[PDB]
């Protein structure tokens, strides 16, 4: 799940 | 008989899901030990057990034929069997899912070993993204230098792929035809559970498109009186290069030279973070605060003694791209982040911490059921709170805002500020799927990938190159999660439903009402806040275990996707901005760009  | 087939699958699932779990936390074992630390070896073990468990799942979609679960009567139940069925790129032959793997690890460890030469110095070579480059496109005010590293990185990180991403496309599209959707994109669509959810994505982006329009042409007109008309046109896309960001995908960082009212206080706490002596395990500890004061869940030791923190300083190569790991057994759990002590990046830390949070959540939910609502509200959590971070109110309190006066002007400069991140993301994330899915569905020639792409990005964020491109270079998989295979479309959503949430969990906590001078919207804090962090309890420990409608009534009572939230926090910008716009003749939209050559 990463950052945008 | 039925009656007795349903508790016989009922105790089939109990078992099943538990088993899923255990196989996937070797998988994502593997998957983090490779992104830890990029060597051909890590990549082999996590190709392979990746290759293992998609075996495993074809047996699983297999063996849930032999239950007439459309026939159930429970709707649980038959959730969990359709959840089951979907293989995604498990559907692949062996040979072909192999190869996928190679492909793909092939993009992401390209990306994520790209160094370029210093502007100064052709001696020195070592310089990555993240921190170096990302330094120099966030803080250079030299065009020219912008545009050298510009050119160095999408050369690197992009047109050095273009072979690789072909073929991940082609082994894209036919993963997703062996689960009978059209493309990639129905596949990546179908985690939305709603088949109309591509045209009310677009009726609330043709809603807010207007403040977006009203934001360019204001900060061009900046632009123009800092860089030049010779550097920037009136009447042309923003060369991107000048907007602080390597994607232009949040202009932030140019700030201090937009600014609404540039004698007035702008927010920008990096310097008091430093002069205050933070670390990033303190800025971890303090978003660990912001959730437990809302009666949220402490993080778990395993995340401590686990997670990287910080860039490590041996000669390894890794993946720095912020990252949220969930292991799957009980409170493992951890985040991978390259941190620095920035304003942004105590940002970055509350939003991975968002994901974390949702891990504990609903970890005691069956195996199928631990993931987000939908993709979006995954990357909504932490924004939420992010949103409350940034506000005068909060930055004071924790003594990083000082001296703050916060008149009508200084209100504007934040509202501007936050909008220079959340409005003009928007087009940026539309366009990130909007071309993958052209790409997926066969909608462009590959002949015209790149200027397919460049077409985009003119059209939806009236950006451009700061050079001429063409079909000779290949600039997508620049951007990390188009080298990743990370859909984006969960972004866009995130950032139209995290002020839903932002404006219920406000509302709840007694900080909105649109009624009371006292209680802006967007100088709401909801730190502290017990009913605030009950909402999030409701709908985070649900993980998916229901359609996302019932997540969100789960929050707020509300069952519909809406723009009305965001609109309403950037109402009093709107109102300022358009009459500051025609105050200053101010021209807007662009025309078509030269940038992209057929
Ligand atoms: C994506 O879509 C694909 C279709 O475009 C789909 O592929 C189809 O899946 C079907 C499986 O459900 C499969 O149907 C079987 O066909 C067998 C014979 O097919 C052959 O000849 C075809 C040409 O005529 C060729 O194209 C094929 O390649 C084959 O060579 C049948 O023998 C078979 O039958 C058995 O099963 C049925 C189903 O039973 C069901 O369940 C219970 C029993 O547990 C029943 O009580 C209930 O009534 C229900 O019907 C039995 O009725 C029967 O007695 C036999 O036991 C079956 O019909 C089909 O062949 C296949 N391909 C095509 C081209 O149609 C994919 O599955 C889809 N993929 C995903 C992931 O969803
Ligand atoms: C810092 C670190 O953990 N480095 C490891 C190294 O010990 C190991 O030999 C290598 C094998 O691929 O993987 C990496
Ligand atoms: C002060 C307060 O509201 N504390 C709540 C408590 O009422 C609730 O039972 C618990 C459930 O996890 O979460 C916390
Ligand atoms: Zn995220």
């Amino acid at each position: 799940y990463i950052h945008p | 008989a039925l009656v007795k087939e349903e508790i016989q699958a009922k105790e089939y699932l109990e078992n099943l899901n538990k088993e899923l779990a255990k196989r996937t936390n070797v998988e994502t074992e593997a998957a983090w030990a490779y992104g830890s630390n990029i060597t051909d070896e890590n990549e082999k073990k996590k190709n392979e057990i990746s290759a293992e468990l998609a075996k495993f799942m074809k047996e699983v979609a297999s063996d849930t034929t032999k239950f007439q679960w459309r026939s159930y009567q429970s709707e649980d139940l038959k959730r969990q069997f359709k959840a089951l069925t979907k293989l995604g790129y498990a559907a692949l032959p062996e040979d072909d899912y192999a190869e996928l793997l190679d492909t793909l690890s092939a993009m992401e460890s390209n990306f994520a070993k790209v160094k370029v030469c210093d502007y100064k110095d052709s001696t020195k070579c070592d310089l990555a993204l993240d921190p170096e480059i990302e330094e120099v496109i966030s803080k250079s005010r030299d065009h020219e230098e912008l545009a050298y590293y510009w050119r160095e990185f999408y050369d690197k990180a992009g047109t050095a792929v273009r072979s690789q991403f072909e073929r991940y496309v082609e082994l894209n599209t036919k993963a997703a035809k062996l689960n009978n959707f059209t493309s990639g994109a129905e596949a990546w669509l179908d985690e939305y559970e709603d088949d109309t959810f591509e045209q009310q994505l677009e009726d609330i982006f043709a809603d807010i498109r207007p403040l977006y329009q009203q934001i360019h042409g204001y900060v061009r007109f900046r632009l123009r009186k800092h860089y030049g008309d010779a550097v920037v046109s009136e009447t042309g896309p923003i060369p991107m290069h000048l907007l602080g960001n390597m994607w232009a995908q949040q202009w932030s960082e140019i700030a201090d030279i937009v600014s609404p009212f540039p004698e007035k206080p702008l927010v920008d706490v990096s310097a008091e973070m430093e002069k205050q002596g933070y670390t990033p395990l303190k800025m971890f500890q303090m978003g660990d605060d912001f959730f437990t004061s809302m009666n949220l869940t402490k993080l778990p030791q395993d995340f401590w003694d686990k997670s990287i923190i910080e860039k490590p300083t041996d000669g390894r190569d890794l993946v720095c791209h912020a990252s949220a790991w969930d292991f799957y057994l009980t409170d493992d759990v951890r985040i991978k982040q390259c941190t620095r002590v920035t304003q942004d990046q105590l940002f970055t830390v509350h939003h991975e911490l968002g994901h974390i949070q949702y891990f504990l959540q609903y970890q005691h939910q069956p195996f199928v059921y631990r993931t987000g609502a939908n993709p979006g509200f995954h990357e909504a959590v932490g924004d939420v709170l992010s949103l409350s971070v940034s506000t005068p109110k909060h930055l004071e309190k924790i003594g990083l805002l000082k001296d703050y006066v916060r008149d009508d002007e200084a209100r504007i400069n934040q509202l501007f500020l936050t909008a220079l991140d959340k409005i003009v993301f928007l087009p940026f994330a539309f366009t990130m799927d909007k071309y993958r899915w052209s790409l997926f569905r066969g909608e462009v020639d590959k002949a015209n990938w790149n200027c397919a792409f460049w077409k985009l990005r003119d059209e939806y964020s009236g950006i451009e190159p700061p050079v001429v491109r063409s079909e000779k270079d290949f600039d997508a998989p620049a951007k990390y999660h188009i080298s990743a295979d990370v859909e984006y479309l969960r972004y866009l959503v995130s950032f139209i439903i995290q002020f839903q949430f932002y404006k219920s969990a406000c509302i709840k906590a007694g900080q909105y009402d649109p009624d009371n001078v006292e209680l802006p919207l967007d100088n709401c804090d909801i730190y502290g806040s017990a009913a605030a962090g009950a909402a999030f309890h409701n709908m985070l420990s649900m993980g998916a275990s229901k359609p996302w409608p019932d997540a969100l009534e789960a929050f707020n009572g509300e069952r519909i996707m809406s723009g009305k939230a965001i609109a309403e926090y950037f109402e009093p910008l709107r109102v300022w901005l358009e009459a500051e716009n025609i105050k200053n003749n101010v021209h807007i939209g662009w025309t078509t760009s030269n940038k992209c050559v057929s």
